């Protein structure tokens, strides 16, 4: 068992539209594809649902989620929810700057216009509550208190326009100051007018059911591979057409990286919602987190919907991780995980951890020779036996198809010894590089459990003794033929 | 990547009886297969004429880096057949199992037999764990 929200309470913890979040029970079921989304903006929600346009990849910054301009996403972006963090702010405005003048026409800004509903929509969630009046050079205001302590906002009557100003003794983040000014926020064209944007649905995943994948197959490319005499082809062409069909992903004009599968789940997310009557257009705009591999985010909660069309909403990333562990990676699903986690994202140097079962085994498997070689050209960072690179290539040699188990249990437990002797007088050298030393001294350990393995397959330092190194050549392995008896 | 070319840089230091990175087209086969390629020797050589039209034979880095400089554009796909192998591994053993074969085929459409099954797990198993581990997975796959 797991500690996770579930129905009612989940959605809420969500923040998508209730309406939307039904229309999606639909498709997942239909489709028989787990959906998982990321922290939706809930004081976005409303704007979304009276049909708010939500925001593309043409767009970076950040919506508020304090303040009359919650929901929206502000040009300053100061006033959205990175407020105070200097150097996010920054990177949130140059990207709003670029937004504005890289899509010229496509993007732009326009002020904040507070309708008569919003500022109660507002004043129930505790955001804003609307103030005493105030004229400056013949207009009317109303101000709009927050408790914030930077800056102060003010509504106006004829237009409802917002505007904001900084506070007497306060500074920006960006140490600034100034007095009465509109509130910005990033619109997009629609129809030659400029319409406000909101947050939109980011999908952190989708796990569709093997099958549902193959039905992306052509049933003649399959029936092709699936009659082949040899099997060794066989297995290749047919995980040649699970990639093809299924893993594969490319970067798409605005839906950023997606796979095929993955833009029709999202053609058929939106159709969802427009047949609710969402009338802003999409909701789901680009592709799923797992392929932001250079700025990965990471959330506490996402939120889950099954093939079974039931909510769930983890609490926390180990959370997240056993949900797929043991409902999607383990049940016949399809599922990848971003290629940025278990490492340094090169972007925003996020190091985002997730369980990898291949690292697990890596401690009892030796080696391919090139992991040996690319381990000493990253190695070559901090900072002639090619007969171990060699010896490597030879463990791994696809000409053992033709000999028993036995066969290759034996050859195999040699050329390993074989390598595993090759390091040994290596490190009877030079301690060279000093860390270069652990290296060996670690493959060394994996060769050895390798082995071992191999041997307790069928009948280590013991029988690294009755064994040649002397000169060389079928006369060791020859000894050795007998030791296994 | 500066590591693409580093791993290609770093092999040529293994096998040069020259010292001066100058390798012949004799060990050209020798370097792309302990890095992870197995070349054709009809490729070895239609290759290494275009480029190398010097008429002499030695390859070094500048040359290599540039053959290799191609190859890698689609092969690249290691990262789907890594993504794949773990859609095989169900219970994340970090291995491959006939078990687990078995389902991917079986919901992929391909029913099949355990006789058929354990077939294929040892056609690809190098080393008679009797399981395929993602090395393996990778020669079956690439080789
Ligand atoms: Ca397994
Ligand atoms: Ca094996």
């Amino acid at each position: 068992r797991i500690d996770v929200l579930k129905g009612e309470k989940a959605l809420k913890a969500s923040g998508l539209v209730p309406e939307h979040a039904d229309a999606f029970k639909k498709i997942a079921r239909e489709l028989n594809t787990y959906i998982l989304f990321r922290p939706v903006n809930k004081l976005a929600t409303n704007l979304i649902k009276s049909g708010v346009a939500t925001k593309g990849l043409n767009v970076h910054g950040k919506s508020s989620d304090w303040g009359p301009v919650a929901g929206y996403i502000p040009f300053d972006q100061d006033l959205s929810k990175k407020h105070g963090q200097q150097l996010a702010v920054e990177k949130g405005n140059l990207e709003n700057k670029k937004s504005i003048t890289e899509h010229e026409g496509e993007i732009g800004k326009i002020p904040l216009k507070l309708d008569h509903l919003r500022i109660e929509e507002l004043k129930e969630n505790g955001i804003i509550l609307k103030g005493k009046k105030e004229i400056d050079n013949g207009k009317k205001y109303y101000l709009l208190e927050s408790n914030n302590q930077v800056y102060e906002f003010r509504i106006s009557d004829e237009n409802n326009e917002v505007q904001y100003k900084t506070k007497e003794g306060k500074i920006t983040v960006l140490g600034e100051k100034f007095n009465w000014r509109n509130i910005e926020v990033m619109a997009k064209n629609v129809e030659g007018v400029l319409k406000p944007l909101t947050a939109d649905y980011d999908l952190f995943a989708l796990a569709p059911s093997l099958t549902e994948i193959k039905k992306q197959i052509p049933q003649k490319e399959w029936d092709k591979v699936v009659n082949t005499p040899n099997s060794l082809e066989k297995q290749k062409g047919v995980t040649n057409l699970l990639i093809k069909y299924g893993i594969e992903r490319k970067p798409d004009s605005t839906k950023g990286t997606l796979s095929n599968w993955q833009k029709q789940m999202l053609d058929r997310l939106n159709e969802a919602v427009k047949y609710t009557g969402y009338t802003g257009g999409d909701v789901v705009n680009h592709g799923t987190e797992q392929d932001n591999e250079e700025f990965p985010e990471k959330d506490n909660e996402i939120f889950i919907i099954n093939p079974e069309g039931e909510f769930i909403l983890t609490k926390n990333w180990e959370m997240t991780g056993r949900f797929i562990e043991k409902n999607i990676t383990g049940k016949d699903y399809l599922y990848y995980f971003n290629r940025s986690y278990n490492k340094i994202a090169p972007g925003n140097k996020a190091y985002i951890e997730w369980t990898d079962p291949i690292t697990k085994a890596k401690i009892n498997t030796i080696p391919t020779s090139a992991e040996f070689i690319k381990n000493l050209s990253s190695i070559r960072r901090s900072s002639s036996v090619k007969k171990i690179a060699g010896y490597l290539s030879d463990y791994y040699n696809s000409a053992n198809h033709i000999f028993s188990q036995e066969k290759k249990r034996k050859i195999s437990i040699f050329r390993g010894i074989q390598a595993y002797n090759e390091i040994e007088n290596v490190l009877k050298s030079k301690q060279i590089a000093p860390e270069y030393k652990n290296y060996f001294q670690y493959l060394k350990e994996r060769i050895t459990n390798q082995v071992q393995l191999l041997l307790t397959h069928q009948k280590f330092k013991l029988l690294y003794k009755q064994l040649n190194f002397t000169e060389n050549e079928t006369d060791n392995f020859e000894v050795f033929q007998k030791i296994i008896d | 990547t500066e590591e693409q070319i580093a791993e290609f840089k770093e092999a040529f230091s293994l096998f040069d009886k020259d010292g001066d990175g100058t390798i012949t087209t004799k060990e050209l086969g020798t370097v792309m297969r302990s890095l992870g390629q197995n070349p054709t020797e009809a490729e070895l050589q239609d290759m290494i004429n275009e480029v190398d039209a010097d008429g002499n034979g030695t390859i070094d880095f500048p040359e290599f880096l540039t053959m290799m400089a191609r190859k890698m554009k689609d092969t690249d796909s290691e990262e789907e057949i890594r993504e794949a192998f773990r859609v095989f591994d169900k219970d994340g053993n970090g291995y491959i199992s006939a078990a687990e074969l078995r389902h991917v085929m079986t919901n992929l459409g391909e029913k099949l037999t355990d006789e058929e099954v354990d077939e294929m797990i040892r056609e690809a198993d190098i080393d008679g764990d009797g399981q395929v581990n993602y090395e393996e997975f990778v020669q079956m796959m690439t080789a």
